């Protein structure tokens, strides 16, 4: 998750810093937040132990 | 068989006798509110006192719980033991317990229910005898802390061994494993029976239907590649759909709408099964919200039809039933909304049914065709039937107008049908 | 207790009569999506 | 009869499939098949237009 | 003369009879609760 | 016109549909809490469409 969150952290950041007409809404991050939340779910949903 | 194996079967039967002190400690130690060390110290009177109060709070929330006060939570129940009773008596006790587990299925979030069930766990050892009913009622709370406690104090039946790992484990059972438990067919028959009891008693609630729906849908998806298993799934799960559709409660019917649609896309079916499905869907369609879900389901089913007569007209009984629950104005409204699902095949069938059976609606045909773009093969079938209409039915302004519409759009196809027919 | 001697129970009935729940692919003129019926010569 | 499918091969293995029945300078392919991993040396449809056999030599 | 009702209650408590309970279990019809 | 052209005219008429795969309804479990059945009904259609 640290790898996934950091990678999406850079994308959300580079839009904050270098955007000319950025809106004060945070839309890009929220979409990024969903992808990390989904990635966490399937990553956590797995069980190493055999069932 | 070896001597050890047979003695094991004797032990399993004799689990709740409490022959000696050490056995009495393990049995009495199991609890849903208290830890082991405190549990051993308590007495039945103290436990029952909490339950009597807890049941009273549940009674205020729901009057039905008050009945068990006369049977399971009565002061005489303190002296009642299951090991000492006869075979006939234990069945009545099991029936009383199973009924209670149904009512408490929806109130597990409330604190008092966890106290009330403690009396049954301690007094009647439902965690050993009625193990299956307890797990089935609390299946949807699998992530809740209450479900974790249930696993720790319960010995899993042979069908539920998918949860064997998650007994006394920090992580709660994952969503993925619940699909595995439902995947085995034997569990589905078991869950079907429990679900059937809920419908008979009208004990269903949204959360159960949501969880029951989600597992059934997923089971189909997990079996999409293996056709032969999907075939074995149809007898079980479609049978559930008939039962859910029988229920008056709308949320039960909507779950049937979810589960039917996924098979239709998952596995092509005979038209007779599809047509039979419509009649059941339309028989008990009264709730508006169910009414919306039904219409999408009807359209989705026909799209899966991929055989000759796919766009054949509906049978007469089916047509009259459909118009009763969906007047012509409604379907036009459905055709209006821009985000409509693809429904061309059903409208082609519904179109031809009007020409065969209802002449006065023939004007509506003009409106319907304009709103939705039908496939070329569908249009050809419509033209062919309308041609026969003119020969038989008297010529009408609406009738010629329908041709006149087909004159305006794709005139050449009109000649081809006329050339082949007349 | 029991004797046989639009109805809601239509679907459950049609299940009883039919054993094969999958439409025959011989009659249909579109091929199935994921399974191919292919034989070597 | 007019053809309703168009497939364009590529060395990387991708095969972009275009629905001829539905015009623009930039058309969006309906699907982008990538199961093969090598150069597509043959693209051919079934006579009725229901199977596309893509191969790499 | 037969026992009064209020006697049957005390007799139920003193002797710890459970026949009354077992009767209700037998009469327990699930549909009635629902 | 011939019978074949009618048959070939069906195959053009048929339109693509999204097949159901194993990892298609897995996400439902995540957001199956405190949602009315009707909302859940729509989402199943959304993934199906």
């Amino acid at each position: 998750i640290a790898r996934v969150l950091a990678a999406k952290a850079a994308v959300s950041l580079r839009y904050d810093a270098l955007a000319e007409d950025r809106d004060d809404s945070g839309d890009i991050g929220l979409e990024s937040r969903a992808k990390v939340e989904n990635r966490l779910s399937q990553l956590e949903g797995r069980d190493l132990r055999t069932t | 068989s070896s001597l050890s194996d047979q003695l094991a079967q004797v032990a399993s039967n004799n689990a709740t006798v409490a022959l000696d002190r050490k056995r009495r400690q393990k049995l009495h130690s199991a609890s849903l509110i208290y830890n082991s060390k405190t549990a051993a110290t308590q007495d039945y009177d103290f436990i029952f006192e909490n339950a009597s109060k807890a049941l009273e709070e549940l009674s205020q929330i729901e009057p039905k719980f008050a009945i068990f006060s006369r049977t399971l939570f009565s002061e005489s129940s303190i002296s009642l033991d299951r090991n000492v009773q006869t075979k006939e008596e234990i069945k009545d006790l099991d029936n009383a317990i199973n009924a209670y587990l149904l009512l408490a299925s929806s109130k597990w979030y409330l604190a008092p229910t966890l106290h009330a069930t403690e009396w049954l766990v301690r007094r009647f050892q439902i965690h050993v005898k009625n193990t299956e009913m307890l797990l089935l009622s609390t299946l949807n709370y699998y992530q809740t802390p209450v479900f974790k406690r249930i696993l720790s104090i319960i010995k899993l039946p042979p069908l539920f061994n998918c949860l064997s790992n998650f007994v006394r484990s920090e992580k709660p059972p994952t969503a993925l494993t619940m699909i595995k438990l439902f995947n085995d067919m034997d569990f589905l028959k078991l869950y079907t029976s429990y679900l059937d009891q809920c419908i008979k008693h009208n004990a269903t609630y949204t959360n159960q239907l949501l969880f029951t729906t989600c597992c059934f849908i997923n089971v189909v998806a997990f079996n999409s590649n293996n056709d032969e298993k999907l075939n074995q799934l149809v007898p079980i799960l479609l049978e559930i759909s008939a039962k859910l559709l029988a229920s008056k409660s709308k949320d039960c019917q909507i779950a049937a709408h979810t589960i039917l649609v996924v098979f239709a896309t998952a596995l092509p079916l005979k038209k007779t099964i599809i047509l039979a499905a419509m009649e059941t869907i339309l028989s008990n369609l009264d709730a508006k919200e169910a009414k919306h879900s039904a219409l999408l389901t009807i359209c989705k089913l026909f799209q899966t039809l991929k055989g000759q007569g796919n766009v054949d007209q509906l049978p007469s009984k089916i047509f009259k039933l459909f118009d009763s629950k969906f007047d012509t104005v409604s379907i036009l409204t459905f055709l209006d909304k821009e985000d409509k699902p693809v429904c061309d095949k059903f409208i082609t069938s519904y179109t031809r049914s009007i020409a065969r059976y209802d002449r006065s609606k023939l004007n509506i045909i003009l409106s319907l065709l304009k709103k939705i773009r039908l496939e070329r093969y569908e249009v050809r079938l419509i033209i062919t039937d309308l041609i026969y209409l003119s020969e038989i039915l008297e010529d009408k302004s609406q009738l010629v107008e329908l041709f006149e519409y087909f004159i305006s759009i794709n005139e050449d196809l009109v000649l081809k049908c006329l050339k082949s027919l007349g | 207790d029991e004797s046989d001697s639009g109805d809601i129970n239509a679907l459950t009935k049609i299940l009883s009569t039919t054993y094969n729940y999958k439409d025959t692919l011989s009659n249909s003129k579109l091929l199935p999506p994921k399974k191919l019926d292919i034989v070597r010569l | 009869k007019q053809n309703r499918w168009l497939a364009v091969g590529s060395e990387s293995g991708f095969v972009n499939l275009y629905d001829r029945n539905n015009t623009s300078s930039t058309p969006t392919p309906v699907a982008a098949l990538d199961q093969l991993t090598t150069t597509i040396s043959n693209l051919q449809f079934s006579p009725d237009g229901q199977i596309l056999c893509m191969a790499s030599r | 003369p037969p026992p009064d009702e209020e006697e049957q209650l005390l007799a139920k408590f003193v002797f710890g009879d459970t026949t009354d309970l077992q009767e209700n279990l037998a009469k327990f019809n699930a549909d009635f609760i629902f | 016109e011939d019978e074949e052209d009618i048959a070939l005219e069906f195959i053009n008429g048929e339109k693509k549909d999204k097949l159901v795969n194993m990892n298609s309804f897995t996400s439902m479990f995540d957001n199956i809490q405190n949602v009315q059945m009707d909302t859940f009904f729509d989402r199943v259609m959304k993934v199906l469409t």
